[PDB]
């Protein structure tokens, strides 16, 4: 997802999404920080079926 | 010399969904006080427009 290609130049040359964005893997915290005691930490809900 | 499928792409066209983001939820680059969100209604409701 980084090595798409977007502009074919007319000098052979290939302009592509690495160049123009980052490509993170999901998650993105800091959207939702978790806490437990004071420090970070990520939570998991189980929840009851 | 408009023909009838003009008449439905300009419908398809003009007659949009929705548009909706936040300007800030995610990751801070720069400490903002607060956040706010935009919209966005691409819907024609009165048969006039």
């Amino acid at each position: 997802f980084e090595n798409i290609i977007l502009r074919t130049n007319n000098d052979g040359s290939f302009l592509r999404l690495k160049d123009v964005a980052d490509v993170e893997i999901g998650s993105q915290q800091y959207s939702s920080q978790g806490r437990l005691n004071g420090n970070d930490a990520v939570p998991i809900m189980i929840n009851l079926q | 010399g408009i023909t009838a499928t003009d008449v439905i792409s300009a419908v398809n066209d003009q007659n949009a969904q929705y548009a909706t983001g936040k300007i800030g939820e995610e990751p801070v680059t720069q400490k903002s006080p607060y956040v706010y969100s935009i919209t966005m209604q691409g819907r024609l409701q009165n048969p006039s427009e």
